[PDB]
């Protein structure tokens, strides 16, 4: 009873907090109502269907919102399965993290508006979308991108920064008075930029044929540099999830590591015939012929971790196998070393025996 | 040899309740929770399989005897617990801080008792300094 | 006569099935008669041109649907060649297979227009294209590089769409009176999507200049994040068909390996000293001075194999030859253990001898 | 003079071929007075600057053209050059090459043009500007990687034209009767091909609310689809370029290899003490105390051969190193292999000594 | 005081020349308040808005005149902090660098404009910002990047002309007359270049379904190859990078090593037994029981540079990896020959016992 | 040795029907569809190049010879079927299981008939475990 | 020794000016600039931290002898060195001219002065051919 | 020794014209063209300064009798012979047929004469084969 609902408070915090399995389908899930909410009131700002968009969106509104109290609920509550919060004091200690501030900040203004709201309304649901990742993971993934990738990025933006002001500042020159599209520089400016990104609005374009060679000849540099960003990002975004792949491969390695060294002592210490191995034994006995068959036990779990950790031992890549058997290569190095100064003593006795 | 193999009966018999000559899947767990472990049976299904020779998802008192009778020295474990050891030094040096292992061996995986690592420590410090080389405890643990 | 009806019955389910060579040909010409067959429906439906258009489509539509009824009969009727289905009973097992069963139920469409219809007609077109690939093949790529990539895609669909709903939001804040292009927010979120993929209609765009500078600064972003997943698929299709590719390489390393150490098998057992080696020649005599003969054509194939499987040991990755002489230094190192087990007992007896 | 008239049709037909230094700004040359041709061309079709258009275009294309005939004798000519083509009768069969046909016709079309115009010149002006590249390396380079990855731009084109066809489909019965953009199929296909490439001409777009949901939801993939192909090109360019890197430096090593060989044998050759040697002295007697003087140049040869080649031997890649240290260590493992034979042999002697 | 004013100028020269830390803040600072200068002058081109635009800029470009002019008059005082300048003399010498002819004669421009002018502010704003970078480090990673991928660019580029040419025209001969968008080659081209580079104003596009149909066709083709450069661009600034980065690394490794073989030398010049170690002994007590300390001091600065030393051993690569242990493994072997020679030794010697 | 050139000389005969001392693409190719299979012409073409070393497109008697006489050992196969082995086990424990090589073995290439592996089994399983290990396998190939 | 044990006892008293046993961080820095060199308190810090083998960030006087008797052997420089002189080889020869060592020995680091380096080609100068071998000059380092 | 001493000085007066004791690139590029072969200038300055040791430009006598003296052994040039047979060697079985040596030998670099390759066959073909191996023939070269 307690200590089943200890664990269903453990369960239930571990599937708010980071999910594995069905807790992700409920996440997607809960997403999936606000943007339908989100939808709703896109279609309330519509005219002519605002009558049906409102009646259901109330409705769906008032689902998000008691979904978005009690899930914080549960969330507070369960804060005490974990070691660092426990306690009511535990739990609203760890309700003083930003994020459960964030959070609760959203839930009062969204009661206040309940019972100009359009504004307040939309922006809200703004929040929420972003408070959706629950994690920063994809903002880390960004930020780390972008750190990873100063130079090419920061060069990139200076080049097309460039680009973009001076062919603004030549078609301005070159469309001055001619066109009305460019009647100040901040007009061209506006051109310049919608059409490096190759939006082209078509609002406005030059005209005069001085001015369409000069855009003609500087947006090709333009359009390059302003697409450049994006695939650069797009590398930076492979190499960084491989990066965080590796990590967790390495971190794989690290437990059953742990695994096999446990089992591994454990056997060595349950040998029959060897002595003062009796600290290995009393650790089965608090757990608990009896002897043969406890080291039965343990030379089976060392059998099976040791299987486990050589397969957790995968290559995954160039480096990791060139390392490993790089270290088995110095220990080559160390033998052959030993050999060698066998063999000299071998033949410092050759004089003695000669 | 005869006495150990009347010892191998009287396990084989401990674990085979049924005394059918075939341990069942099982039965091992029931001594296992017996000996106050619970494992999954899928887990107690790969055990099986390790030791299992004959496809049968069962032992035959001969790989029994086969599977106690193998010594850590044909195990060849040597480069397993050299490359464990080397995963969880961290600084590549060769060898490991006392303290890193009272960490680790207590709080990863099966985690082990004070005593067992005090005895691990024990057989490991001969020369009583605690940065303890994992290739020379390996070395040991093989003889 | 029977011999050569299976083995032409074979060879029409090869072709029909995952071809190699002229087969693709044929493939690519029922894809052709297919393909302008929509874009004779394509002049149809345009009114000037009609009447030789659809003069030309009914006759290129019957040709087509008779085709595609054969190709279904011969398909069938050759299902019987393959060893999981054989006999009318194996050909109607196989005719259960769920693409069976699209193909079908597309010839029956077909057949019951052609024996509001335009719209049936376009449908039925539709689904024939998507059924040409005969074995989702693309399908299974794209799916599998979007899995491989999940995490790179979702942040970078999240921070788009985060990106497009605040700049929709806004600009319509923004442009929300003084442009009638912004009058709902559904008009903004459209002019935002249009604007983020680049499309730049020209039907909405910003005129307030606060909302022009807005719109640029969020847009510069919101254009990179809808390119990235573009990059991110490209990027990962390379390193599919990449992986593709390493697998069939090992496929074909397989099937040699086994070529190799049959004959090698067969040659150490065909040696004229060596007895008890007549469980190898009856083979042979089976398949049919002699003996030596026999011994002369098992070395040769032995000889070919292992030249043959040699070349098929290829580098092909740096994996692979790390792998390959990762073994043979684990070799290395075992014959240098033995060694040391050589001189140790050699330095053990130097005091017996001394 | 006849050596020196050799000489320089060699050189002027290295210089025409695929050159190295300044030939290469010689073709530099040309090209750009074949583009400003153009540029005048098409200054010319404006009509308020026809005039001096005209005037400079006419002086200038019979510049290219007496440019472009004495450049083909010049080329017929130095054919005689290599070995393959010789004589009157060579300098025919070399200009019997299709390359030459295509650059002949041009001629003569050009002198019958000069001695309706405007279709002519403007499409000699393309024919020619295609044969400016003189190697196809820009088109064997494309189509090279065009089939390396065939299965991703293939995937991609299947995707693409079904996302095209549908989306178009959609939207063409969403707005088939309100928006007159869309009155006919063609128009649609029309409008989805200019918008999933993300030109977005504006001329065409959805205004129907259900269609611009449905072509929204379907341009997301049908922009990301498009914008494929071209990273997928991009980088299939980088690799096939990286990979006749690797063949040029491997070549560049296969050369020194043959230089080496030939310095250490003469040297090994030009040994005094050693007899029977003439066989290689001969040869630099050929070209002329003086012996000893012949071997100090014959070592001197190849000790600078040596570290040439050595030099020559950089890893430029994993598989290079890979590949040359593997080699070693097969020589390794005979040499382990002979030293473990010896030891067999000194431990067999044991029993005989003791 | 003197060398606390000579402390101040190497800090001073250090931070207006390549920065770390702060000075790095302090060049973004600078670099804000130029772009908020040229924000204001775009919108004092803005007629509306002027009035106080135009009251805030003149403020603001006094504040960027005064800055710019002490920045320059520190650069060149400190100028004679590194050894190359030193004295007015070689201050005057320093600013004889063409990158301070450019600063000068822009400082010389403002002060003339300030004391048809906003053209020449405009433009000083353009070279000022250009001048920003101070390294070309962009620059000169950009033209690494273009001359490495040079033949991918070239392919590109004359791929795209090629199609951009052709398809103009192509769309010219089928719209020359049903169209006024294309009256002339000129136009028709202007559209080639602005469809192909998918920006896509709409001022001009095809009607004639012939036209249409040919453009779509190239246009494909077309948008592909110019999409391609930014690709390239962005792979290349990745692999450039990337390459930078290795150099740094090993430059990172080159100073500890001679940091490493300082100390060991010294410390092995300082052993206490060894004579004639007083060429190093001599050093410390310039910087000056006592030898025994400096024995010690030596030692523990050995192992210090010894560990960093090691640290800065990163494998970093495959490749470096790959060369360390390959120059180990030509130890090995070279162990291994000697060890052959030693065994050969002894059973040369076997005779002579036997 | 003699006897040994002598029953060469009646290997010859019999593939060199036309007696003109070179064996010819087409002769080969007789003789082993007499034997009951049928190869390719360019497989033909592959193996007499592999035995050929005059590049004549035949075999004069000396390289016959050479053929017949190269034993197994000079051929050094150790580290081929070694590598080949190892593409067959899954596991890279350095053995593989009989089922695998009942299977693959009659399944792959040049299917074998059920006599060649059960003499396979018989000479690798020398210690009658099933799970042979292939590398003493080929060591015991080579002798 | 025990000589060797008074010298050290003499060594550890004018480092601990303290005379608690344990040299502070600050002991030795002050020690240092007396010599004439400036540490940071971060290169103490690192340089404690190698000696340390408490984790106290002290240095009792065991663990001080330990660093007076550790001689460079078991100290294992042979790769380093070795590595180090490699990349100052910027042939790959296997040597280094004696110009390259006198400007970069004096240039890079810890710069010396010219009696070291002067001292430094002496002992590397045996054969006097000034393109020294670094691998038998880190060798007789060794010895 | 003593008459090797005065051969090379008669070699050094054949190629120190001037008598001055330092070969000059000049006096190298003369008395080149002399035996029937021009060189590039930046040729012979990388040949010279791959013998020069005293960063001169020139050789003094004893670099010039270091450069007679030194035998191929001391120079090690087995792994380089073998690694050019080796990138000749399209097929990596280990040898290489005589027609290609006779055809690149004569066709790559220095182009050999006819004469030459035939003693090249003559030394490298002891068995007689024609299908020489490389590695064999580099070993008979160092001896
Ligand atoms: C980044 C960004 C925008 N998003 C996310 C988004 C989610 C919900 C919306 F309603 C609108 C947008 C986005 C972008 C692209 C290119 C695609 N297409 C694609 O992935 O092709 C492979 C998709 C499917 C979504
Ligand atoms: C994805 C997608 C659309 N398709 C497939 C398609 C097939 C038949 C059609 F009628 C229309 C489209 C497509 C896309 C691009 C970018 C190109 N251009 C190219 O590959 O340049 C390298 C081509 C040639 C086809």
């Amino acid at each position: 009873r307690n200590a089943f609902y200890r664990k269903l408070q453990n369960f239930l915090y571990n599937v708010l907090e980071r999910p594995r399995g069905w807790a992700f389908i409920y996440h997607a899930y809960v997403f999936l109502l606000v943007f339908s909410c989100l939808v709703l009131s896109v279609f309330s700002t519509i005219k002519e269907y605002e009558k049906s968009s409102e009646g259901a969106l109330y409705i769906l509104e008032i689902v998000t919102i008691v979904v978005f109290g009690v899930e914080y609920f549960v969330r507070i509550w369960a804060a005490g399965c974990c070691c660092r919060y426990r306690g009511w004091r535990g739990r609203l200690k760890f309700a003083r993290k930003p994020f459960c501030v964030i959070d609760i900040m959203v839930l009062i203004a969204s009661i206040a508006v309940l019972a100009s709201a359009l504004r307040s309304l939309r922006f809200l649901q703004i929040l929420r979308m972003i408070r959706m990742d629950r994690r920063g993971g994809t903002w880390k993934l960004l930020g780390s991108v972008v750190y990873a990738h100063s130079k090419e990025l920061v060069t990139a933006w200076y080049i097309g920064f460039l680009c973009l002001i001076l062919a603004s500042f030549l078609v301005y020159l070159a469309e001055k008075g001619e066109n009305d599209h460019f009647d100040t520089y901040a007009d061209a400016l506006w051109w310049g930029l919608i059409t490096l990104t190759t939006i082209g609005y078509g609002d406005k374009y030059p005209q005069t044929w001085n001015g369409r060679l000069l855009a003609a000849t500087f947006t090709l540099i333009g359009v390059s540099f302003f697409a450049l960003p994006a695939g650069i990002l797009g590398s930076g975004f492979a190499l960084k999830v491989q990066e965080q792949h590796r990590q967790k491969h390495f971190e794989k390695r690290r437990n059953p590591a742990a695994g096999l060294i446990q089992s591994a002592w454990r056997f060595y210490a349950t040998n029959l015939s060897r002595t003062d191995l009796h600290s290995t034994w009393q650790y089965y006995e608090r757990t608990v012929g009896l002897k043969v068959s406890i080291r039965a036990v343990c030379v089976m779990r060392f059998l099976v971790s040791k299987r486990k950790f050589k397969e957790s031992l995968r290559p995954y890549d160039v480096m990791d196998v060139i390392e490993q058997y790089s270290a088995g290569h110095l220990d080559m190095l160390s033998r052959i070393k030993s050999l060698q100064s066998r063999v000299d003593q071998i033949v410092g006795r050759g004089p003695a025996i000669t | 040899t005869e006495e150990q193999i009347a010892e191998f009966k009287e396990a084989f018999s401990l674990f085979d309740k049924d005394g059918d000559g075939t341990i069942t899947t099982k039965e091992l767990g029931t001594v296992m929770r017996s000996l106050g472990q619970n494992p999954t049976e899928a887990e107690l299904q790969d055990m099986i399989n390790e030791v299992d020779a004959d496809g049968n998802g069962t032992i035959d008192f001969p790989e029994f005897l086969t599977m106690m009778a193998r010594k850590m020295k044909d195990t060849d474990s040597e480069e397993e617990i050299r490359e464990a050891f080397r995963v969880f030094d961290k600084d590549g040096n060769g060898y490991i801080s006392a303290a890193e292992l009272r960490h680790v061996m207590t709080n990863l995986g099966e985690k082990l008792t004070d005593e067992e690592v005090d005895e691990m420590i024990r057989e490991a410090d001969i020369d009583g300094d605690g940065q303890v080389n994992y290739e020379e405890f390996v070395q040991m643990m093989t003889a």
